[PDB]
C-alpha cells in the first residue's frame, strides 16, 4: 500500500535473506577459524562476495526509499543501517583504490618486520616478537632501536598511503554527507528523532574531552608515581621534569603500561591475587570454569546457557590437526547459533578471558529477539563493558572465595588492594589518555585539522602534553607512527576503548548500587543479586533498538558522559598517588626530550 | 540445509481455518508492487529451511 508500509515488507524480506546468509558465513567463519586450509579459505571468498553483494544490493534497495517518508522509529532505524553505501558512495575506481589502500597498509601493519643491523637473517614482526620482547626486557637500548625500526619500516611506506586512505576515507564521509571520516566514524553515537536523547557526533568528542580533562589530575598523579618508580629503575634516562620515552612504557605507543608494573608495584612483597595455584590443585578445566560462570550469572539472574554451545564451541585447544585461532572472540552466528573462540588454559587471565567473551555472547543473545540489524550493540563501547563489569565482578576475591577458588583464609589488606587498584589503573587508565590523543589525532587527520607538513611533529608535540610522553628520537613527517596501530592501519574506530571504559565503569557503579554493596567499588561482586542482573538484562535484550544515551540513562540514571564511578573507583587509589607524589613532580615538562643534551 | 522443508513468505492476505495455502501468491518484496508483473521486487514465493 503506502510506500512506509512497501518499506516494511522489504525491510522484511531484507532480513529473511540476511538471516541466512550471514548464518552461512558465519557458519563458514567458524570452520575456517576452526580449520585454516585452502577450501576454508576458498568459501571465506566465496561468503564474503556474497555478503558484499547482497548487503550492496539491499544498501541501494533502502536508498530508493526516502528516509523522510518513514515515520516508525524501528524501521527508520533499520534502513538508516542499511541505506549507507559507505565507500560505494565515491566512485568505483575511488572505491577500489581505497580498499586497494587499506589492504596494503593492513599487510605492511602485519608484516611488519625489523632485522637487527648486525645480523641480516635475524628479523622478528611486531608480534610476537617485538612487543614481547620489549615488555620483558627492560635494556633500553633494545627498547629504543625496536620502536625506532618499528615505526621507520613501517611508517615511512605508510606515510603516503596513509593520506590516501585517509582522503579516501573522507571523500565517501563527505559524499556519505559528513565533514570527515571522523565524523563519519562519529555518525555511529548520532541519535536523531528521540526528544531528549537526540546526540551530535560532536558532543562525543566533547564529552571525551571533558572526562579527559577530569581525570587529568589522576593521569597526572599516576604519570608522576610511573616517573619516580623509573627514576628508581633507570635515573639517567629520563628528565625528573621531562616526558616519558615512549619506548620505555611497555608498548611501541604507549597504550598499555602493564608490562611497566613489575617496575612500578606498590608492594612488591605482597602477593598478587591468583588462585591459579588452587585452580590447578582443584583439577578444575576451562568446562569448569564455564560452569561456575553458569552459577555466578544464575546467582545474578541470567537464564541457563543452552548446550548447543556446549557442543559447538571449544573451550580447550583441540590439539594442532584441527589448527585453530586462539584470539579471543564471541560469535552470534544466528538464528540460536553461537560459538567462542578460545584456547583457555589452566590459568586466571585465560579464565577472565574466557569469561569476557561468555559475556559478550549473553550480551549477543540477550538482544537475538531484535531484527537481524538490531541484533547488535547499541554503540561500538556498550558490547565491550557488557563483559567486562562482569568479568571485573567474578575477578574480585568475593567472588573466588566463594566458587572455593580462593581460600576463605584470604585477608585483603590495605597493601594488597593498593596493589590491585594500581595494576587496574595501570590496565585502563593507561590507555585512556592515549586513546584520547590518538582518536583526537586521526579526528584531526580526517577532519584535516592537523597540517601535513607539521602532522607527525604535531603528534609529537601534543604527545608531550596529552600523554606526557616524548619521542626517544625525533621522527620525521615522513615517519606515520599513529598509522603503525592495528586500529589506524585496518581503518577501525579508536574511541570505542575510552567509550568502553567509561560504560564499564558507568555498568559496574549502577550494578553495585542496585545490589546494595558496601565497602569499596574494587571489591563490589555483584553475585547473588537478581534485580541487578535484571536490570541490566533490560538494556541487554534492547541492544541497539534504543538509542545508547537512552539505555546509558536506563541504566546507570546519567544520559550524559561521566567519569564519576571511575572517580569512585580510583579514590583511594588517587589519595595514595597524591601521598607518593609528594616528592615527584606531578605532570610533566614538554621541553625535554631522550634526544636531547 | 534441509531445503526440502519451506515456508511460504509471499502471500497478499490473511489465511482461515485449515486453509491449504498451495498456490504460490506473490506479493512485492521490494518497492514496486508485483501487479501481475514478475522480475524486480518479486522474489520466490515461499523460502527453503536452512
Amino acid at each position: 500500500s503506502t510506500i512506509e508500509e512497501q518499506a516494511k515488507t522489504f525491510l522484511d524480506k531484507f532480513n529473511h535473506e540476511a538471516e541466512d546468509l550471514f548464518y552461512q558465513s558465519s557458519l563458514a567463519s567458524w570452520n575456517y577459524n576452526t580449520n585454516i586450509t585452502e577450501e576454508n579459505v576458498q568459501n571465506m571468498n566465496n561468503a564474503g562476495d556474497k555478503w558484499s553483494a547482497f548487503l550492496k544490493e539491499q544498501s541501494t534497495l533502502a536508498q530508493m526509499y526516502p528516509l523522510q517518508e518513514i515515520q516508525n522509529l524501528t524501521v527508520k532505524l533499520q534502513l538508516q543501517a542499511l541505506q549507507q553505501n559507505g565507500s560505494s558512495v565515491l566512485s568505483e575506481d575511488k572505491s577500489k583504490r581505497l580498499n586497494t589502500i587499506l589492504n596494503t597498509m593492513s599487510t605492511i601493519y602485519s608484516t611488519g618486520k625489523v632485522c637487527n643491523p648486525d645480523n641480516p637473517q635475524e628479523c622478528l614482526l611486531l608480534e610476537p616478537g617485538l612487543n614481547e620482547i620489549m615488555a620483558n626486557s627492560l635494556d633500553y637500548n633494545e627498547r629504543l632501536w625496536a620502536w625506532e625500526s618499528w615505526r621507520s619500516e613501517v611508517g615511512k611506506q605508510l606515510r603516503p598511503l596513509y593520506e590516501e586512505y585517509v582522503v579516501l576515507k573522507n571523500e565517501m564521509a563527505r559524499a556519505n554527507h559528513y565533514e570527515d571520516y571522523g565524523d563519519y566514524w562519529r555518525g555511529d553515537y548520532e541519535v536523531n528523532g528521540v526528544d531528549g536523547y537526540d546526540y551530535s557526533r560532536g558532543q562525543l568528542i566533547e564529552d571525551v574531552e571533558h572526562t579527559f580533562e577530569e581525570i587529568k589530575p589522576l593521569y597526572e598523579h599516576l604519570h608522576a608515581y610511573v616517573r619516580a618508580k623509573l627514576m628508581n629503575a633507570y635515573p639517567s634516562y629520563i628528565s625528573p621534569i621531562g616526558c616519558l620515552p615512549a619506548h620505555l612504557l611497555g608498548d611501541m605507543w604507549g597504550r598499555f603500561w602493564t608490562n611497566l608494573y613489575s617496575l612500578t608495584v606498590p608492594f612488591g612483597q605482597k602477593p598478587n591475587i591468583d588462585v591459579t595455584d588452587a585452580m590447578v590443585d582443584q583439577a578444575w578445566d576451562a568446562q569448569r570454569i564455564f560452569k561456575e560462570a553458569e552459577k555466578f550469572f544464575v546467582s545474578v539472574g541470567l537464564p541457563n546457557m543452552t548446550q548447543g554451545f556446549w557442543e559447538n564451541s571449544m573451550l580447550t585447544d583441540p590439539g594442532n590437526v584441527q589448527k585453530a585461532v586462539c584470539h579471543p572472540t564471541a560469535w552470534d552466528l544466528g538464528k540460536g547459533d553461537f560459538r567462542i573462540l578460545m584456547c583457555t588454559k589452566v590459568t586466571m587471565d585465560d579464565f577472565l578471558t574466557a569469561h569476557h567473551e561468555m559475556g559478550h555472547i549473553q550480551y549477543d543473545m540477550a538482544y537475538a529477539a531484535q531484527p537481524f540489524l538490531l541484533r547488535n550493540g547499541a554503540n561500538e563501547g556498550f558490547h565491550e563493558a557488557v563483559g567486562e563489569i562482569m568479568s571485573l565482578s567474578a575477578a574480585t576475591p568475593k567472588h573466588l572465595k566463594s566458587i572455593g577458588l580462593l581460600s576463605p583464609d584470604f585477608q585483603e589488606d590495605n597493601e594488597t588492594e593498593i596493589n590491585f587498584l594500581l595494576k587496574q589503573a595501570l590496565t585502563i587508565v593507561g590507555t585512556l589518555p592515549f586513546t584520547y590523543m590518538l582518536e583526537k589525532w586521526r579526528w584531526m587527520v580526517f577532519k584535516g585539522e592537523i597540517p601535513k607538513d607539521q602532522w607527525m611533529k604535531k603528534w609529537w608535540e601534543m604527545k608531550r602534553e596529552i600523554v606526557g610522553v616524548v619521542e626517544p628520537v625525533p621522527h620525521d613527517e615522513t615517519y606515520c607512527d599513529p598509522a603503525s596501530l592495528f586500529h589506524v592501519s585496518n581503518d577501525y574506530s579508536f574511541i570505542r576503548y575510552y567509550t568502553r571504559t567509561l560504560y564499564q565503569f558507568q555498568f559496574q557503579e549502577a550494578l553495585c548500587q542496585a545490589a546494595k554493596h558496601e565497602g569499596p567499588l574494587h571489591k563490589c561482586d555483584i553475585s547473588n543479586s537478581t534485580e541487578a542482573g535484571q536490570k541490566l538484562f533490560n538494556m541487554l535484550r534492547l541492544g541497539k533498538s534504543e538509542p545508547w544515551t537512552l539505555a546509558l540513562e536506563n541504566v546507570v540514571g546519567a544520559k550524559n558522559m561521566n567519569v564519576r564511578p571511575l572517580l569512585n573507583y580510583f579514590e583511594p587509589l588517587f589519595t595514595w598517588l597524591k601521598d607518593q607524589n609528594k616528592n615527584s613532580f606531578v605532570g610533566w615538562s614538554t621541553d625535554w626530550s631522550p634526544y636531547a643534551d | 540445509g534441509n531445503y526440502n522443508y519451506l515456508y511460504r513468505l509471499f502471500r497478499k492476505s490473511n489465511l482461515k481455518p485449515f486453509e491449504r495455502d498451495i498456490s504460490t501468491e506473490i506479493y512485492q518484496a521490494g518497492s514496486t508492487p508485483c501487479n501481475g508483473v514478475e522480475g524486480f521486487n518479486c522474489y520466490f514465493p515461499l523460502q527453503s529451511y536452512g
